[PDB]
C-alpha cells in the first residue's frame, strides 16, 4: 500500500521506530526485445531448383 | 532517553535473532520433497527417502555451520568488549587513570560500577572547568637582573598586578622566592616582563 | 541478442574502436562492455540498467505515518519533493539550507529529521563556530568547575547457547543419524565451539567483576 | 576484445624458445607429423611456398584440407584423395596440375588468400587459421619482439588432421615449422586491443 | 545469484533465509564503519578556527594547517596522503562522513591542539600560547621550564626541519602508506573475485543461466540451476565471512585510532 | 527450544554480580585505589 | 581434495578461485604471526649485551 506499510512487513512489527530501514530493491524494467543479426544473404539455391 | 542502553539489547536482539533464523531454517525444504522427517520416511522407501534426507542434512549442516561461525564472530567481539570493560574496571573504579577521554569525558576523578544484564554500566564522575575568565601571561619574570619561572602555577596579570595561580584553577597568589625558581639570565627570554618578586 | 550474446542493458554509442576481427569486448571482471552491431558495423557501449535498495526514512510510528523513500545510487530522471544527492534519488522531503544536528543517517553528508511538520533533509552541522582568541600573551584560566557523571555501558557476555547436532539434523531418527555419522566430526567440532565460547562467556563476566578476593560490606 | 587488461588462458600456444626445426629446401618433403597444432613461418624472398596441406589418411581414404593458393585468391577445398604421391607445383608460366585425382568434395572457400606466420589449430569443428606480416630488414634468425597473430577464418569441417605438408612452387626457399603444447600464457593488451607482451608461465 | 531471469528465484526461494542473514550482515558492516569514523574524527564538541596570523612561536604549522588556496581545503600532507593511495548487483555505498567533513574534523582537531592544548579535550577551550604549552609539556615529561625558555629557536627550528621531511619520508616510501593500499586492494579484490565467481560453473554445462535454459530439458536445467545457486550461494558465504573478518579487524583498528587520537592529540599520554 | 538447542545457565548468577559490584563500591568509597593494590 | 587425481584436478578448477582464497588467507596468516613475534620482541633496535 505504502512505504510505511512496507517498512512494517519487512521489520515484522507494526511498530517502526526511527530510521532508515531497506525495505526492497528496486530496478528499471526492461521495455523492448530485440535481436540483432547480420545481413541476410547468401540464400541456398532453393530457386534454382523449384 | 530512549537508545541509552541500546549496547546490550543490540546484542540479546542479534542472539534472539539468531535463534530464530536458526529454529527457521528447520522448516526450509532445501531441494526435498518435505522439510520433516517423519513426513519422508512413512511416505519413501529407505533407498528413495534417503536423497531427500541426505539434502535436508546438508542443509541443516550448513545452517549450523553459518550459525557457529556468527556465534564465535560474535564472541570475539564480546570478548573484546569484555577486556575493555576489565580494563576500564581497573583504570577507572581501582584507581584514577590520567588517561583521557578514557574514563568519561573530562579530568577523571572516581567511577562506579552498576551491574546490568549481560553487561556493565560505569558511572565516570569527572572534572570539568568552568566559567573561564582570561588574563595577560609571561613565560619569565626578570628581577635583580635573574630571571624566574613558575614552579608549580602559571603567571598571570589582570591589568595591574602579577600573580601565579594554578593551571586547573584561578588562586592569584604573590608572586614569592618560595613558589618560583631562578635560572638563566634577564635576556634569555622573548616574552618575559619586569616584576618585582617578594623575598 | 547479439549474434547469441544474451542480456539486458543500456546501449550507448561509443568510441572504443574495435578491431576487425572482434565484435564484442569484456572488462577486467569478464563482464560484457561493448557489442559491435553485425549489421551496420557500429559499436556501441552496453551498460547495465539501474538497481538500488529502496531505504524508507521513517521517523517513527509514535510520532508521525509520513515516511521518504530514498533510491540509493540511481537518478531521479530513471525513477513530491524530488531531491537528488550523491547517495541517491531523495523523495518525499524537502531540501533545505539550515543545517542541524544528524537524526537519521542518509548519507554523503546529508540526514533526514522531523521538523516544523513534514520530513526534511539538509547538511551536518560539525559544530558551532568557535573563534579561538589567541594571542602572543593570552591564557584562560577556569574560575569555576562543574562535577559531572558520565554513563558508559560495555557488554561483558552474551546468552550460553547449547545446540544438539544429532537431534537437530534429524530429531529422533535413526535412518538420519546413519547418514549424519558419515559426513565425520562436524557435530563434534560445533559442539566444542558452542562450549568454548559457554566457558568464554563465564571467563569474561569473572575477569570483568571479581576482581577483588574480599566482600566490603 | 580487452583494453588495458591482463588476461590469462590455457588454450593451444607455442611454448617460448621451444626448438623449432628449421626446414630449408631440393625439395624437403618428408611430410611433418601434426599433433594438435604447428607454427608456420615464411620469410624467403620470393613467394615460392603458397599453399598447404592437411588430413590423416591421405591415401584416398579419407578427406583432406587444400590451401592451394596463387597471386590472386586462394582455392580451400576439402576433398578425399591423393594428389600424386606428395605436392609438387610446377609453374607464359601458367600450370597448376599438382593432383591428377579428383572426388566428392564438401568446400569450396574461395573468399580471400617480408616476414610471413601462420598457426593453424584443429579444435572439434573449427579449422582455426591466424596470419600476420611483418617486415624484417635483417637476414638472421627469427626476429625479436612480440607479434600476435589475428584469426583470419573458421573453416568448420569435421575432419581430423594428424599429418600436414608444404607446397612448394619451381620452373631455393626455406620455411620453419613449428608444434603448441597446451600451457598457461599471460597476454598483455593495449588500449587499443593489440597484444604487445606476452608471458609463458611454464 | 540468479540474474537476468525470473524463474531462477523459485528456486532460490527453497533455500530458506540466507539472504536476509547476508543483508543484516552487510548493513551491520555499513553502520559500523560509519560508527568507527565518527569515534575516531569527531571526537570534538566544536569547530575550532585557526586565527588569521598564526605566529606560534616560531613553529611553522603551514605543513598540517589548512590553506583556501586550492580546493577541498586541505593541508599539503593531507593532499599529498589523498595524491598517494561494474555493477552486477552489488553496490557501494557512500560513507556518511565525507572528505570535506573528515579534513574539517581534522583542522578543528588541529587548531584545538595548538591554541589550546589539552585543555579543548577535557572542558572549554581555554587559549594559551604555544610556547606556553610548549614548556607545560616539557614539564610533564620531566623537563624544567627553562632549557624551552633558554632554546625556543631551536626548538622552533628543529619541529620545523622535522615536518619538512614528513612528506619526503612520505613520498620516496611508497611503502609507508602500505596499511591502508593493503585495506583498499583486498576490498577491490573480493569484490573481482566475487563478481568473477558468476563466470564459473560448479560443475554445470554453462556459467549463463539463459544459456541452460534455452538448451537442457527442465528436469536436468533445474538441476544445472540448483548447482550454480549452490555454488554462488558459497561464494557469497565465505565473501561475507571474510568481510566480517576484516571488518572486526578494522572495528579493532579504529578503536586503537580512536584512543590514539584521544591520548596523544586530546592530552599528553605518558605510556 | 525443542529443536536440540538450549540455553545454559549463567555461572555467576544476578545476585552475585550485584554483590561483586556492591563490595567494589564499598571499597571504593572506604578505601580508595588502596584495595586494588 | 583430490590426492594425485587427473579426474579430480580438472573438475576442481571448475570451482573459481576458492583455492586461491585458501592460499593467500594462510599466507596472510604466515606473514601475521612472523609480524606479531617482530613487533612484541624486536622493539629495541640494539642487542645490548
Ligand atoms: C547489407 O549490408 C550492407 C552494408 O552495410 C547494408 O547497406 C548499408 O545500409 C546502410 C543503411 O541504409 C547505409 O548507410 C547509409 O549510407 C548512406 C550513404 O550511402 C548515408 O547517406 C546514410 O546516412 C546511411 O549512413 C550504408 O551506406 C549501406 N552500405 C552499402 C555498402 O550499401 C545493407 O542494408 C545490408 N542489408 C541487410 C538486409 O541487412
Ligand atoms: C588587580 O588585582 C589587584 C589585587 O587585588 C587589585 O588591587 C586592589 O584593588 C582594590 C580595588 O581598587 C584596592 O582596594 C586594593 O587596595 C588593591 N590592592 C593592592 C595590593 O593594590 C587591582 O585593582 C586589580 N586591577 C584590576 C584592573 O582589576
Ligand atoms: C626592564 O628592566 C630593564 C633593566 O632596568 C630595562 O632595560 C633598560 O632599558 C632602558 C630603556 O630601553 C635602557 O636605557 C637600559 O640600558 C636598559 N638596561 C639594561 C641593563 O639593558 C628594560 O627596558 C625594562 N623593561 C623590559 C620590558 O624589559
Ligand atoms: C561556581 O558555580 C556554582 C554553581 O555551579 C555557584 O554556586 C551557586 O552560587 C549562587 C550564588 O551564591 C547561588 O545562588 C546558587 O544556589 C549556587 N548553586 C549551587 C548549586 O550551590 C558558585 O557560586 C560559583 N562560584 C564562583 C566563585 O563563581
Ligand atoms: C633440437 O632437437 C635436435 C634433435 O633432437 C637436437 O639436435 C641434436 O642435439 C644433440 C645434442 O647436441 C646431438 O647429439 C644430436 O646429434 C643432434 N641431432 C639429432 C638428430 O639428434 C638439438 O640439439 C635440439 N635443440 C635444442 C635447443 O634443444
Ligand atoms: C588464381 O586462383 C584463382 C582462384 O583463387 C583463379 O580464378 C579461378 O580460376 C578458375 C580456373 O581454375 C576459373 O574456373 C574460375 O572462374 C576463376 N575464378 C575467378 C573469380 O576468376 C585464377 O585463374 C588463378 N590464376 C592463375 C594464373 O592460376
Ligand atoms: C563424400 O564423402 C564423404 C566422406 O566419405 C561421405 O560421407 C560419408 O557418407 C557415408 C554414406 O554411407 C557415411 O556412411 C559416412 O559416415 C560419411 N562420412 C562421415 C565422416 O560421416 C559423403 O557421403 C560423400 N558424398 C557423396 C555425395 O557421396
Ligand atoms: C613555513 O614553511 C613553508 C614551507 O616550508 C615556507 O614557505 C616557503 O617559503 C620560502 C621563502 O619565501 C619559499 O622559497 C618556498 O617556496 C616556500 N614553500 C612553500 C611550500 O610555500 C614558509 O615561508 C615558512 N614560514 C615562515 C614564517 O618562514
Ligand atoms: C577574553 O575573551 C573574550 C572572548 O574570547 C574577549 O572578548 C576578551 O577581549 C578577552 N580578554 C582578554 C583580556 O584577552
Ligand atoms: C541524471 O540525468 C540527467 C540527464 O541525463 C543528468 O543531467 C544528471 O547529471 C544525472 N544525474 C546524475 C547524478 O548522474
Ligand atoms: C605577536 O607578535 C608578533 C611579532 O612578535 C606580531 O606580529 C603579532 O601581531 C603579535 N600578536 C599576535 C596575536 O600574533
Ligand atoms: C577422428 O577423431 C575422433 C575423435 O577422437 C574419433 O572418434 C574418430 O574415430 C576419428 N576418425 C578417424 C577416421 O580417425
Ligand atoms: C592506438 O592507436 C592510435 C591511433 O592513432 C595511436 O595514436 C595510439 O598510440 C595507439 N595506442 C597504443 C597503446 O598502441
Amino acid at each position: 500500500l505504502d512505504p510505511l506499510s512496507e517498512t512494517k512487513c519487512t521489520l515484522k512489527s507494526f511498530t517502526v521506530e526511527k530510521g532508515i530501514y531497506q525495505t526492497s530493491n528496486f530496478r528499471v524494467q526492461p521495455t523492448e526485445s530485440i535481436v540483432r543479426f547480420p545481413n541476410i544473404t547468401n540464400l541456398c539455391p532453393f530457386h534454382e531448383v523449384f | 532517553t530512549p537508545s541509552a542502553l541500546g549496547k546490550l539489547q543490540d546484542v540479546v536482539n542479534h542472539n534472539a535473532q539468531a535463534l530464530n533464523t536458526l529454529v527457521k531454517q528447520l522448516s526450509s525444504k532445501f531441494g526435498a520433497i518435505s522439510s520433516v522427517l517423519n513426513d519422508i520416511l512413512s511416505r519413501l522407501d529407505p533407498p528413495e527417502a534417503e536423497v531427500q534426507i541426505d539434502r535436508l542434512i546438508t542443509g541443516r549442516l550448513q545452517s549450523l555451520q553459518t550459525y557457529v561461525t556468527q556465534q564465535l564472530i560474535r564472541a570475539a567481539e564480546i570478548r573484546a568488549s569484555a577486556n575493555l570493560a576489565a580494563t576500564k574496571m581497573s583504570e577507572c573504579v581501582l584507581g584514577q587513570s590520567k588517561r583521557v577521554d578514557f574514563c568519561g569525558k573530562g579530568y577523571h576523578l572516581m567511577s562506579f560500577p552498576q551491574s546490568a544484564p549481560h553487561g556493565v554500566v560505569f558511572l565516570h564522575v569527572t572534572y570539568v572547568p568552568a566559567q573561564e575568565k582570561n588574563f595577560t601571561t609571561a613565560p619569565a619574570i626578570c628581577h635583580d637582573g635573574k630571571a624566574h619561572f613558575p614552579r608549580e602555577g602559571v603567571f598571570v596579570s589582570n591589568g595591574t598586578h602579577w600573580f601565579v595561580t594554578q593551571r586547573n584553577f584561578y588562586e592569584p597568589q604573590i608572586i614569592t622566592t618560595d613558589n618560583t625558581f631562578v635560572s638563566g639570565n634577564c635576556d634569555v627570554v622573548i616574552g618575559i616582563v619586569n616584576n618585582t618578586v617578594y623575598d | 541478442n547479439f549474434n547469441g550474446l544474451t542480456g539486458t542493458g543500456v546501449l550507448t554509442e561509443s568510441n572504443k574502436k574495435f578491431l576487425p576481427f572482434q565484435q564484442f569486448g569484456r572488462d577486467i571482471a569478464d563482464t560484457t562492455d561493448a557489442v559491435r552491431d553485425p549489421q551496420t558495423l557500429e559499436i556501441l557501449d552496453i551498460t547495465p540498467c539501474s538497481f538500488g535498495g529502496v531505504s524508507v526514512i521513517t521517523p517513527g510510528t509514535n510520532t508521525s505515518n509520513q515516511v521518504a523513500v530514498l533510491y540509493q545510487g540511481v537518478n531521479c530522471t530513471e525513477v513530491s519533493n524530488v531531491f537528488q544527492t550523491r547517495a541517491g534519488c531523495l523523495i518525499g522531503a524537502e531540501y533545505v539550507n539550515n543545517s542541524y544536528e544528524c537524526d537519521i543517517p542518509i548519507g554523503a553528508g546529508i540526514c533526514a529529521s522531523y521538523q516544523t511538520q513534514s520530513i526534511i533533509a539538509y547538511t551536518m552541522s560539525l559544530g558551532a563556530e568557535n573563534s579561538v582568541a589567541y594571542s602572543n600573551n593570552s591564557i584562560a584560566i577556569p574560575t569555576n568547575f562543574t562535577i559531572s557523571v558520565t554513563t558508559e555501558i560495555l557488554p561483558v557476555s552474551m546468552t550460553k547457547t547449547s545446540v544438539d547436532c544429532t537431534m537437530y539434523i534429524c530429531g529422533d531418527s535413526t535412518e538420519c543419524s546413519n547418514l549424519l555419522l558419515q559426513y565425520g566430526s562436524f557435530c563434534t567440532q560445533l559442539k566444542r565451539a558452542l562450549t568454548g565460547i559457554a566457558v568464554e562467556q563465564d571467563k569474561n563476566t569473572q575477569e570483568v567483576f571479581a576482581q577483588v578476593k574480599q566482600i566490603y560490606k | 576484445f580487452r583494453s588495458s587488461v591482463l588476461h590469462s588462458t590455457h588454450d593451444l600456444f607455442l611454448p617460448f624458445f621451444s626448438n623449432v626445426t628449421w626446414f630449408h629446401a631440393r625439395f624437403d618433403n618428408p611430410a611433418l607429423p601434426f599433433n594438435d597444432g604447428v607454427y608456420f613461418a615464411s620469410t624467403e624472398k620470393s613467394n615460392i611456398i603458397r599453399g598447404w596441406i592437411f588430413g590423416t589418411t591421405l591415401d584416398s581414404k579419407t578427406q583432406s584440407l587444400l590451401i592451394v593458393n596463387n597471386a590472386t585468391n586462394v582455392v580451400i577445398k576439402v576433398c578425399e584423395f591423393q594428389f600424386c604421391n606428395d605436392p609438387f607445383l610446377d609453374v607464359m608460366e601458367s600450370e597448376f596440375r599438382v593432383y591428377s585425382s579428383a572426388n566428392n568434395c564438401t568446400f569450396e572457400y574461395v573468399s580471400q588468400p617480408n616476414l610471413r606466420e601462420f598457426v593453424f589449430k584443429n579444435i572439434d569443428g573449427y579449422f582455426k587459421i591466424y596470419s600476420k606480416h611483418t617486415p624484417i630488414n635483417l637476414e638472421r634468425d627469427l626476429p625479436q619482439g612480440f607479434s600476435a597473430l589475428e584469426p583470419l577464418v573458421d573453416l568448420p569441417i569435421g575432419i581430423n588432421i594428424t599429418r600436414f605438408q608444404t607446397l612448394l612452387a619451381l620452373h631455393a626457399a626455406a620455411y620453419y615449422v613449428g608444434y603448441l603444447q597446451p600451457r598457461t600464457f599471460l597476454l598483455k593488451y593495449n588500449e587499443n586491443g593489440t597484444i604487445t607482451d606476452a608471458v609463458d608461465c611454464a | 545469484i540468479c540474474g537476468d531471469s525470473t524463474e531462477c528465484s523459485n528456486l532460490l526461494l527453497q533455500y530458506g533465509s540466507f539472504c536476509t542473514q547476508l543483508k543484516r550482515a552487510l548493513t551491520g558492516i555499513a553502520v559500523e564503519q560509519d560508527k568507527n569514523t565518527q569515534e575516531v574524527f569527531a571526537q570534538v564538541k566544536q569547530i575550532y578556527k585557526t586565527p588569521p596570523i598564526k605566529y606560534f612561536g616560531g613553529f611553522n604549522f603551514s605543513q598540517i594547517l589548512p590553506d583556501p588556496s586550492k580546493p577541498s581545503k586541505r593541508s599539503p600532507i593531507e593532499d599529498l596522503l589523498f595524491n598517494k593511495v561494474k555493477f552486477n548487483g552489488l553496490t557501494v555505498l557512500p560513507p556518511l562522513l565525507t572528505d570535506e567533513m573528515i579534513a574539517q574534523y581534522t583542522s578543528a582537531l588541529l587548531a584545538g591542539t595548538i591554541t589550546s592544548g589539552w585543555t579543548f579535550g577535557a572542558g572549554p577551550a581555554l587559549q594559551i600560547p604555544f610556547p606556553m604549552q610548549m614548556a607545560y609539556r616539557f614539564n610533564g615529561i620531566g623537563v624544567t621550564q627553562n632549557v624551552l625558555y633558554e632554546n625556543q629557536k631551536l626548538i622552533a627550528n628543529q619541529f620545523n626541519s622535522a615536518i619538512g621531511k614528513i612528506q619526503d619520508s612520505l613520498s620516496s616510501t611508497p611503502s609507508a602508506l602500505g596499511k591502508l593500499q593493503d585495506v583498499v586492494n583486498h576490498n577491490a579484490q573480493a569484490l573481482n573475485t566475487l563478481v568473477k565467481q558468476l563466470s564459473s560453473k560448479f560443475g554445470a554445462i554453462s556459467s549463463v543461466l539463459n544459456d541452460i535454459l534455452s538448451r537442457l530439458d527442465p528436469p536436468e536445467a533445474e538441476v544445472q540451476i540448483d548447482r550454480l545457486i549452490t555454488g554462488r550461494l558459497q561464494s557469497l558465504q565465505t565473501y561475507v565471512t571474510q568481510q566480517l573478518i576484516r571488518a572486526a579487524e578494522i572495528r579493532a583498528s579504529a578503536n586503537l585510532a580512536a584512543t590514539k587520537m584521544s591520548e596523544c592529540v586530546l592530552g599528553q599520554s605518558k605510556r
